[PDB]
């Protein structure tokens, strides 16, 4: 039931979604080695998710938990990494796609920085690189990010080491 | 066979303290608390 609509270079909404990946990259701990070493993406293609019983599944749940945060969804845009993108745009986000040893428990995990999603976009600690070249900072394979409307609702605020 | 939030949350914050430059995390426990909207295919490009 998913369609991909491509959105235009000149449209303001690529334009809008580009700036925020561009502007939300930084510099990561580990040196590049789980995403590699970049300051900057070179974007392909930008395309809308389009799938009915989805955004439906999405608007029931968000209704649910801003009744239960008392009229407040929380809802933010953000990027998610992962090998099973195109599993999560056909069939929904579910528990194939949370991360067991997570530090804030087994959840599905979102991020406000583009860069560090692109971290898992080959798997945890960006697994073996790209399948063609083995390399984690491959800058020759396309890689593909979500960028998400998650309902955070009453969010609790762990802070990280 | 998947995690629940916190008693009377629905979401974690994850938020760095120690890298004043890095951005927070989140973490959802229904998948049915998040929308793929967009489908970015980019490379990252190599320094100068
Ligand atoms: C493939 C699964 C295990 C992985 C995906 C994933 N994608 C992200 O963008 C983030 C972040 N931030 C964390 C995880 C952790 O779970
Ligand atoms: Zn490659």
């Amino acid at each position: 039931g998913t369609i991909l609509i491509d959105l235009s270079p000149d449209d303001k909404e690529f334009q809008s979604v580009e700036e925020e990946m561009q502007s939300t990259v930084r510099e990561h701990r580990d040196g590049g080695h789980a995403g590699g070493i970049f300051n900057r993406y070179n974007i392909l293609k930008i395309q809308k998710v389009c799938n009915k019983k989805l955004w439906e599944r999405y608007t029931h749940r968000r209704k649910e938990v801003s009744e239960e945060n008392h009229n407040h969804a929380n809802e933010r845009m953000l990027f998610h990494g992962s090998p099973f993108v195109n599993a999560i745009i056909h069939k929904g986000f579910d528990e194939r796609h949370a991360y067991i040893g997570g530090m804030f428990g087994a959840g599905i995990y979102f991020a406000e920085n583009s860069s560090k999603s692109n971290q898992y976009v080959y798997g945890i600690g960006g697994g073996t690189g790209c399948p063609v070249h083995k390399d984690r900072s491959c800058y020759i394979c396309h890689r593909q990010l979500l960028f998400c409307r998650v309902t955070l609702g009453k969010s609790f605020l762990q802070f990280s080491a | 066979k998947m995690a629940h939030s916190p008693p009377g949350h629905h979401s974690v914050t994850g938020r760095p303290s120690v890298n004043g430059l890095a951005l927070a995390e989140y973490v959802i426990y229904r998948g049915e608390q998040a929308y793929p909207e967009y489908l970015i295919t980019y490379q990252i490009m190599r320094p100068e």
